[PDB]
């Protein structure tokens, strides 16, 4: 209200009103659903088109050959989070001979969106991330908020109508995490979460992308002809 | 440093800064620029609410920024000089690099450039200044005539006006000048900027101020007997 | 953090008011009464010892202070702008005229130096103005004896005697009576001291009173013999007895 | 006074075939007259079909061959996975090499694979990074034995057809990938006969357009 | 090396060796010392063989992005400065550079500006650059005419680079032709020297001192 | 650019069947002053990574503590720092080779021969070589200094290829080290007799020996040698 | 105030939906993507009769594969296309090779969130970018200043440009011909122009892989316009 | 942040007009009046100190008239304060085009400079304005004798006769009334005295209320004099005007 102007303003309650504002900029974005096993972790994104001449807003991003993440909210901001998380995950590479792990990963993505929290000028970033990601601990699946909580899930789904899909894989979570060593399954299992989501169109051949890594798969993007196997 | 944006958008879609900007065009005094078959000529409103006036040594309104081109303006006298100083700067710069003067369209587009940088750079403001910018580009013998404005936009103007009551001037020139037939002479050019500053001016005394640019850097500023016959020739085959 | 204030603090009202320094010049008005008197062989400044407590200590509290050997200034207004101030001034004679010229710089000159730093506090980002007005006297070779104010605006006048703060209208109006162009220093100091005692109400004597001089060259207090040139400085602080002495010829 | 340079002797070769191309380097790594090393690859296979050798001074090698992948690693993801063609990375190793004009990578650079037409192609480059597209290039310690060789037995220089007496030169015909490999395993046989720092292996990675395979051979120990 | 650029009545002849030598060691017989800054622009490569690579691709962006923004072809004069000034800021850090910025536009005609690394920019009719430019510039000089035909001055172009690698030791391998009209230049083909100069020998009778 | 003033010599090492062992004496000398006497120049790096210095001794100091601080950082927010993500010899090397290479590439090396000597994750053993020019080598035995003229001839008789490795048991490869010491205490003049030697080994862990020395040394014969000549007394 | 970089209550940036409201106002500009070549056609729009219309110059070449088009404060477009150009040439000089159109589009939108308190607010103006390259063929971009691009087979931008887009929306094809689109963007820029359009208030331009990018001559457009006439009076 | 507390000194009015620069203006209406008048053999500065004291040192007083170098004076309407910085601005840029050129400095270039330096905080840095306007006079051997005028928004104009601070209006139209163009510096000695004699807010016009200068080749022979009046040579002025 009159603590709402910039991201240096606590309210009376203790609320920055910024970070909630941007929070809100994911709830009018897509959905996009993550989830893993043991073996593989699987990225699913309902993209958007502005309308029907227009291509569909890719939605997922490579960072190395072991991790990626999906957007949901304000593509620019996915963008410069995205291309810190490469030169993170490329200096670990580098410097050290070594693959980022994901937790990692995702306490530096907390970290710099603090910044941006905690400083005048500045604003949040207008984005949720859902990273995903195969390590020296297996496989691993994240939910980054522009407030900086990062948080390690078994399954999640942020944007629009994501709580459809969250509530599925929170039934599901006993079935999806037994799928190892069959990525196809798994993919099913996160089609049909995000389809839970849902309402009046369905998903079509350039609607759907989707994202896998594991064990001895490499981050691989599959859009067009290559998801109609799920459809 | 200081780095506050000034110019911004409003909700409708507006740059107020820039607009405001123009407001100060719209109260400097008016100017014109009507280019003829072989000449350019460059009419200037001088108010006649400042006498005692040292004519020789007051900053003309009319500025050389190399031999060939020149410009005038209306809006803040101030802020004028800023843009002046670079143009010139600029001129030498070109032909130091390039060995060739700059064309006209060339130093508008730098002046233009310049009144854009200023409305989307932190902590200034917008000159309050609009230009007419005319010249002929080296070794060619087509006239020049431009204009810029405070947002960064320019365009090329067979004749135009800028400053107060410069809607009167323009609705002059719009009726009067024929592009089929552009004044075919110096003295044609001159009549009919004249002509149209005498819509605005009041006096044809000192107010007016003319300079006419002709093709190989050939620039002369008419005397006050020189325009003085040109308002007392106007006047006497309108009393018809 | 970095000081984000780069915009002026003091801006023109549409009266065309600078209303920060006019504010200052408030916080003048409330100061203790500060003055000075200049004499054909010296110039006399001085102030009340307004001490805050019994319990202070008010000879740690110089409001009367040594600039150069030859020039001295007192305020009215904000003690600790003026302390500030002081610092500032004795450096400002170094480091823009001693360094460079090898001697001490002219009254006028230094008056000029400290009048600039509080004009910068005018006009400068993220700043207000100094809350004092000063009264800088001193001597110099080709000036003579002077005697300056200094305001809050970094405006400065030569005068011939004034005074500043609380009761200035009175002690103005009070010292327009008795100046004359034939008054020796003992004169000067005996009209300072009728002057200065109409502001103060409590005690009036040599602990309550802080008056210096700038006359004669005090070669007891260089510190050195051997240099003939050298004739030693001449501000001099009066003492809490030399005061006394003066005030039963009064 | 500390000398930032050093040099760790080897040999390399790459040659262009029709539709191949092989880069070959011998895997000894020595300093003044001690062996550092008789297997340290030297030639790396660096993605999108791009194979790369920066022989001279190891260090400085290690350093351009590691940044040029990374290169080709930020070019995928700045243009949407593009393959890198051999004359586009080529054009790129000369801004990494240039860029350290006032303080050189002390190396001579090869780079082989097959050009945008299939064809077999080689670069070459200087320590600051003049290049051009060649045919032929040996590299390093033994260049001055190999490539007199290879001008006469790739090229046919100064060989003619019997019987004309120098009127009409031996044609230049094309060469298999066996026939290269022999000329390359006869180079550094050669050159390892009469040259202290090359011997103990040799490695051969050949391109083509089914990818790149690696080839080792035995060199003299001495 | 040598390198040569005459200018004419059908425009400018350039003409380079191939040789690239690292002390007495030949490291190339193929090198392309004409370096095609664009269609209508053409450099020659002596001295530091990256400083001249590197620079003058660098000046074919540069004059790419001029006539991008002023719509119009830059001048032989505008960009051979601008290469000029470039190495001038790098001067005393060791650059080296010797060529020759030829093009043919509708204000100048035809124009060579000889460019050089201590920051040198001059305008001329025949320029010759390298260890072998003063066998070169005497075949030029005595046989230069404003009025020769594109044909033969392409090949006195083809014979003073032939004298200079005949001559120095560090010239050779072939010979580059170009000719720059006002359309763009066009490319006139390799010619190896060791076929060459039996050839000119036999058809000139030149070269009476060496057996053939 | 500076001058190695307190310095120590060879360190040596090679790979064997179940893993590696790295050896240094424990000198550091002072030009030819024998200054130093018990100097530690193999710091180990956890429990599967021995990382072998000579040079400079302030340069060591200084490395050991980037190392110590690396053991340090990798622990932060990492519950697997005594696991699946502890630091490997590999980590610790390329980081050192990192080091190396950037400091002299702003002339201002750090002046070592370093051999980080270790067994990874699935058991690999890892010998790697880096020193102040930002060089790396790897190989089966490796030694820095004089040990490479005179340790390496010897332990190349034992690992003269790859293929060696599997057939080279613990107590050949450790015998054949501790020999090589004894040429080097002969034949090296900034040698000492006191050394460390360690053995990071796949099955049995890091096991790391202090206050060894060299021993059965031949010097009887020196009796026998009169003059250099023609001295028959 | 506020911040220049201040979200709303419904999470959008107030000077990235007010810069949109500017862009509204510009002149139209519109694009149409073909297997034979893009089209862009722009209005001009001059404000008097006096001024010179071919200096108005709202579609631009970017590279020799790459064209543009504006939309907007026309102004702020001079230092995106200043960008563009260089970097189209930059990548050139690092690769030897034409830039992908996309990666062009990329990283004209690079610039569009560096505002703040940098430059002090975004662009406002919109570009229709439209391209060749060898991987993805004829491309058309909208590049905003929110720094989002999206394809587009056809787009229109500008004050007349729902109305438009709801025209091409019916027309478009994927077996479109050049000439075809030609005529389509003149006809969809006629219905939507205050003015009765002309060649001098009216601007066409191509892409072609053979030929590039070309801005079309007035006498060219002239040709156009009196054959849309005739094809519309023909039913 | 601090955003919440800046005035925006640098800003346009809806009319176009800036605020900073316009009250500026109306600070300096409230200063004493200062007129200059150029003749044919010589220019006058004339201006009057504000209610001043019978107890200021008069003498060593300088609050309206300073010396830029040996040919150009100014006059000063405003803050004083913000007057001696742009004083010592110009009296360095005298100096630096003097060692640049080893010629004095045109009056127009520095008039030029200073007034550019007004303008830069119209427009950038987001300070306060200087309240100051100048009137400059000064020779140079191009054109002769000029005055200048130049105020806070940086614009500058060339006069024969003008006057800065109050009363400008009714200063103005009595110059324009009695100025003619082939006056000499006499005459115009008595012409401005008689302005402000007319246009001052006090009871009379007194020596101890002028500061007055004048700009001659009455020096001997082709150069020029600069001379600051004393407060007895005011004195003797206003006496044979016939003003006391
Ligand atoms: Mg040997």
């Amino acid at each position: 209200n009159n603590y709402d102007g910039d991201t240096v303003t606590f309210s009376p309650t203790g609320r920055l009103f910024q970070v909630e504002y941007a929070l809100e900029a994911i709830k009018q974005g897509s959905v996009t659903v993550g989830l893993r096993s043991n073996t593989h972790a699987v990225l699913v994104a309902l993209k958007r088109n502005a309308d029907e001449l227009s291509s569909y807003q890719k939605k997922i991003i490579k960072c190395d050959e072991h991790m990626g993440l999906s957007l949901a909210g304000l593509a620019p901001d996915a963008r410069v989070l995205s291309n810190y998380l490469r030169q993170q995950c490329n200096y670990s590479s580098l410097v050290f001979n070594r693959k980022l792990a994901v937790e990692r990963a995702g306490h530096l993505l907390c970290d710099k969106a603090q910044k941006n929290t905690q400083s005048y000028g500045g604003r949040p970033y207008g984005v949720g991330l859902l990273i995903i990601g195969y390590d020296k601990s297996g496989a691993h699946l994240l939910e980054f908020q522009p407030s900086g909580n990062v948080t390690e899930l078994y399954g999640t789904a942020i944007g629009a109508r994501s709580q459809g899909a969250k509530t599925y894989l929170e039934r599901t979570l006993d079935t999806f995490i037994k799928i190892d060593g069959n990525p196809d399954e798994l993919i099913k299992a996160g089609v049909e979460a995000i389809s839970q989501s849902l309402r009046d169109e369905s998903l079509t051949v350039d609607n759907l992308s989707i994202a896998i890594v594991g064990k001895d798969t490499p981050f691989t993007i599959y859009d067009g002809e290559a998801v109609a196997k799920y459809i | 440093g200081y780095d506050r944006a000034l110019s911004i958008f409003s909700p409708d879609g507006h740059i107020f800064q820039v607009e405001y900007a123009l407001e100060a065009v719209k109260r400097g005094t008016c100017a014109v620029g009507v280019k003829g078959k072989n000449c350019v000529v460059l009419g200037c409103e001088r108010r006649s609410t400042l006498k005692l006036q040292d004519t020789r040594i007051t900053p003309s309104k009319v500025s050389k920024i190399d031999s060939h081109v020149v410009l005038s303006f209306s809006g803040l006298n101030a802020d004028s000089r800023i843009l002046i100083e670079k143009a010139r700067v600029e001129a030498q710069s070109h032909r130091l690099t390039l060995e060739d003067p700059v064309t006209v369209e060339y130093l508008t587009r730098y002046v233009a450039g310049v009144q854009q940088r200023y409305t989307q750079s932190g902590g200034v403001r917008p000159f309050g200044v609009s230009t007419l910018i005319a010249g002929f580009d080296p070794r060619d013998d087509e006239p020049k005539l431009y204009q810029t404005e405070p947002s960064g936009i320019y365009s090329s103007w067979s004749a135009q006006t800028i400053g107060r009551n410069s809607k009167t001037v323009r609705e002059f020139l719009e009726k009067n000048y024929d592009r089929k037939e552009p004044p075919a002479t110096v003295e044609e050019c001159v009549k009919l900027t004249v002509r149209s500053l005498l819509e605005v001016v009041q006096t044809g005394a000192k107010n007016i101020e003319i300079t006419v640019v002709k093709p190989d850097s050939d620039i002369v500023a008419l005397s006050s007997e020189e325009i003085n016959q040109y308002v007392t020739q106007i006047e006497q085959e309108k009393q018809e | 953090m970095t000081d984000r204030y780069s915009f002026s603090l003091t801006t023109f009202s549409p009266s065309g008011k600078l209303g920060q320094i006019d504010y200052a010049l408030t916080a003048v008005k409330q100061g203790v009464t500060s003055l000075g008197i200049k004499a054909t062989n010296g110039v006399v400044i001085a102030t009340e010892k307004k001490s805050s407590s019994p319990l202070a200590m008010s000879e740690t509290l110089s409001k009367v202070s040594l600039l150069t050997p030859d020039i001295g200034a007192v305020y009215s207004g904000m003690g600790p702008d003026y302390r500030v101030l002081v610092d500032k001034s004795r450096k400002v004679a170094h480091t823009s005229y001693k360094r460079i010229y090898g001697e001490y710089p002219p009254t006028k000159l230094l008056v000029s130096e400290v009048a600039k730093i509080m004009q910068e506090a005018t006009q400068s980002g993220g700043v207000r103005p100094f809350g004092v007005s000063l009264l800088i006297a001193g001597h110099d070779e080709f000036n003579g004896f002077s005697l300056y104010q200094v305001d809050p605006s970094g405006s400065y006048f030569p005068w011939k005697a004034t005074a500043i703060g609380k009761g200035s209208v009175a002690a103005k109006t009070f010292l327009e009576k008795r100046w004359n162009d034939e008054l020796e220093l003992e004169d000067a100091i005996h009209i300072a001291l009728l002057t200065l005692k109409e502001s103060v109400e409590g005690e009036f004597n040599g602990d309550t009173i802080e008056l210096a001089i700038i006359g004669d060259e005090n070669p007891d207090l260089l510190g050195y013999t051997g240099i003939p040139t050298d004739k030693g400085p001449r501000f001099r602080k009066l003492t809490s007895q030399e005061i006394n002495d003066r005030l039963e010829a009064l | 006074q500390f000398n930032p340079y050093g040099d760790n002797g080897g040999t390399i070769l790459g040659i262009a075939g029709e539709d191949f191309a092989v880069l070959a380097g011998d895997t000894r790594n020595i300093t003044d007259y001690s062996i550092n090393s008789r297997y340290e690859p030297k030639v790396f296979d660096c993605g999108d079909n791009i194979v790369m050798s920066a022989n001279g001074f190891a260090a400085d090698g290690d350093a351009l061959v590691k940044r040029f992948k990374n290169s080709v690693k930020w070019y995928h993801f700045d243009h949407n996975d593009k393959k890198l063609s051999i004359n586009s990375a080529a054009r790129n190793i000369q801004h990494l090499l240039y860029g350290k004009r006032f303080f050189p990578y002390y190396v001579h650079t090869i780079i082989a694979g097959l050009d945008e037409d299939g064809k077999g192609a080689v670069y070459s480059f200087d320590p600051v990074g003049s290049y051009e597209r060649e045919q032929c290039r040996a590299g390093g310690a033994a260049a001055s034995l190999i490539m007199p060789f290879l001008d006469n037995q790739v090229n046919f220089k100064n060989q003619y057809e019997p019987g004309t007496n120098g009127k009409v030169k031996k044609p230049l015909k094309y060469l298999s990938v066996e026939e290269v490999i022999k000329l390359v395993r006869d180079s550094f046989t050669s050159a390892t006969e009469r040259h202290i720092q090359v011997g103990d292996g040799l490695e051969i990675l050949i391109v083509t357009k089914d990818g790149v395979r690696k080839e080792f051979y035995e060199l003299k120990r001495d | 090396s040598t390198t040569l650029a005459f200018r004419f009545q059908g425009g400018i002849i350039v003409a380079v060796d191939s040789r690239a030598t690292a002390g007495n060691w030949v490291a190339s017989q193929t090198v392309k010392k004409v370096i095609e800054i664009n269609p209508f622009l053409l450099g020659t490569m002596a001295g530091g063989a990256a400083d001249c690579q590197f620079w003058e691709t660098w000046l074919g962006s540069q004059c790419r992005l001029h006539e991008l923004r002023e719509k119009e072809r830059i001048s032989v004069a505008a960009a051979s400065k601008i290469l000029s000034n470039l190495v001038y800021q790098y001067k005393g850090a060791g650059l080296s550079m010797g060529t020759m910025i030829c093009g043919y536009t509708r204000k100048e005609g035809p124009t060579i500006y000889y460019v050089d690394s201590d920051g040198t920019r001059l305008k001329g009719d025949i320029f010759c650059v390298g260890s072998g430019q003063t066998f070169a510039y005497g075949v030029l000089d005595s046989n230069y005419k404003w009025d020769l035909s594109v044909e033969d001055a392409l090949y006195l172009g083809k014979r003073s680079i032939l004298a200079a690698a005949h001559r120095d030791a560090y010239s050779g391998g072939s010979v580059n032709l170009y000719h720059v009209t006002e359309d763009g230049w066009i490319y006139h083909g390799n010619h190896d020297v060791g076929e060459l100069f039996w050839k000119v020998k036999e058809e000139e009778g030149s070269f009476n001192n060496v057996i053939g | 650019t500076q001058q190695p003033i307190v310095t120590g010599t060879s360190v040596i090492s090679m790979k064997y069947d179940n893993g590696v062992i790295i050896a240094a004496d424990n000198l550091g000398s002072y030009g030819s002053l024998l200054r130093f006497n018990g100097v530690e120049r193999l710091i180990p790096v956890g429990d599967n990574t021995v990382v072998g210095i000579s040079g400079d001794i302030s340069d060591m100091q200084h490395i050991e503590r980037l190392l110590k601080d690396l053991v340090t950082e990798n622990a932060y927010d990492n519950p697997l720092a005594d696991a699946e993500e502890a630091l490997e010899p590999s980590y610790i090397f390329e980081y050192l080779a990192t080091v190396m290479y950037q400091r002299r590439s702003k002339m201002n090396p750090l002046w070592n021969a370093i051999i980080v000597a270790g067994v990874q994750s699935n058991g690999d053993q890892f010998l790697r070589y880096v020193n102040l020019l930002g060089v790396t080598y790897s190989s089966p035995t490796l030694a820095t200094g004089f040990g490479a003229h005179m340790a390496n001839p010897l332990l190349r008789k034992v690992v003269d290829r790859e293929s060696d490795i599997p057939k080279t048991t613990v107590q050949v490869a450790e015998e054949a080290i501790v020999n090589a010491m004894r040429v080097l205490y002969y034949r090296d003049a900034r040698s000492s007799r006191n050394f460390s030697l360690a053995i990071i080994d796949k099955n049995t862990g890091l096991t790391f020996k202090k206050n060894l020395q060299v021993e059965n040394m031949k010097w009887d014969f020196a009796k026998d040698i009169k003059g250099y000549g023609t001295q028959k007394i | 105030d506020r911040g220049v970089s201040t979200f709303s209550p419904e999470g959008r940036l107030f000077q990235v939906e007010y810069s949109l409201e500017a862009i509204k106002l510009g002149s139209t500009a519109i694009g149409i993507a073909t297997k034979e070549g893009v089209v862009l056609g722009v209005e001009k729009r001059a404000t008097s009769p006096l001024l010179e219309s071919d200096s108005i110059e709202k579609i631009v070449e970017i590279d020799r594969h790459i064209g543009c088009a504006m939309s907007g404060l026309t102004a702020d477009a001079r230092s995106m296309i200043e960008h563009a150009r260089t970097a189209a040439v930059t990548h050139n000089l690092y690769y030897d090779e034409d830039i992908n159109v996309e990666s062009l589009t990329q990283s004209v939108c690079d610039l569009a969130l560096r505002f703040g308190e940098l430059m002090s607010r975004p662009f406002g103006v919109a570009l229709l970018i439209a391209g060749h390259d060898a991987d993805d063929g004829y491309q058309l971009f909208h590049a905003e200043p929110s720094g989002t691009f999206y394809r587009y087979n056809a787009k229109a931008i500008g004050s007349g440009s729902e109305g438009a887009q709801a025209e091409l929306l019916n027309e478009w094809h994927s077996s479109l011909t050049l000439k075809e689109a030609e005529l389509l963007v003149l006809k969809i820029l006629k219905q939507v122009m205050e003015e009765k359009l002309d060649e001098n208030n009216a601007q066409l331009s191509c892409i072609t892989k053979q030929d590039g990018f070309k801005i079309y001559d007035n006498e060219k457009t002239a040709e156009l316009i009196k054959e849309l006439k005739e094809k519309e009076a023909a039913e | 942040g601090s955003r919440r507390y800046d005035s925006r000194t640098t800003i346009f009015s809806p009319e176009g007009r800036l605020y900073q620069v316009e009250y500026a203006l109306e600070s300096i209406s409230h200063a004493g009046t200062a007129i200059g008048i150029m003749a044919s053999d010589g220019i006058v500065l004339a201006a009057e100190r504000k209610v001043t004291s019978t107890l200021l040192e008069q003498d060593t007083s300088t609050e309206k008239l300073y010396k830029l170098n040996d040919k150009i004076a100014v006059a000063v309407a405003g803050l004083t304060a913000d007057a001696e910085i742009l004083i010592n601005t110009a009296r360095i840029h005298a100096q630096n085009y003097l060692k640049t050129y080893n010629e004095d400095i045109p009056v127009e270039i520095l008039v030029r400079r200073l007034s550019d330096i007004k303008q830069g905080y119209t427009q950038h840095g987001g300070l306060r304005p200087f309240g100051v306007s100048f009137i400059y006079a000064g020779y140079d051997d191009r054109y002769g004798y000029q005055l200048y005028t130049s105020n806070p928004s940086g614009n500058y104009t060339g006069w024969k006769a003008i006057s800065v601070g109050a009363n400008t209006s009714a200063a103005q139209t009595l110059l324009q009334m009695d100025y003619k163009d082939d006056m000499k510096v006499d005459d115009a000695i008595e012409l401005a005295l008689k302005t402000l004699s007319k246009t001052t807010d006090s009871s009379a016009l007194t020596y101890d209320r002028l500061e007055f200068a004048t700009i001659r080749k009455g020096a001997n022979d082709g150069e020029v004099y600069q001379k600051i009046f004393k407060p007895q040579e005011i004195k003797d002025i206003l006496v044979k005007t016939g003003i006391t």
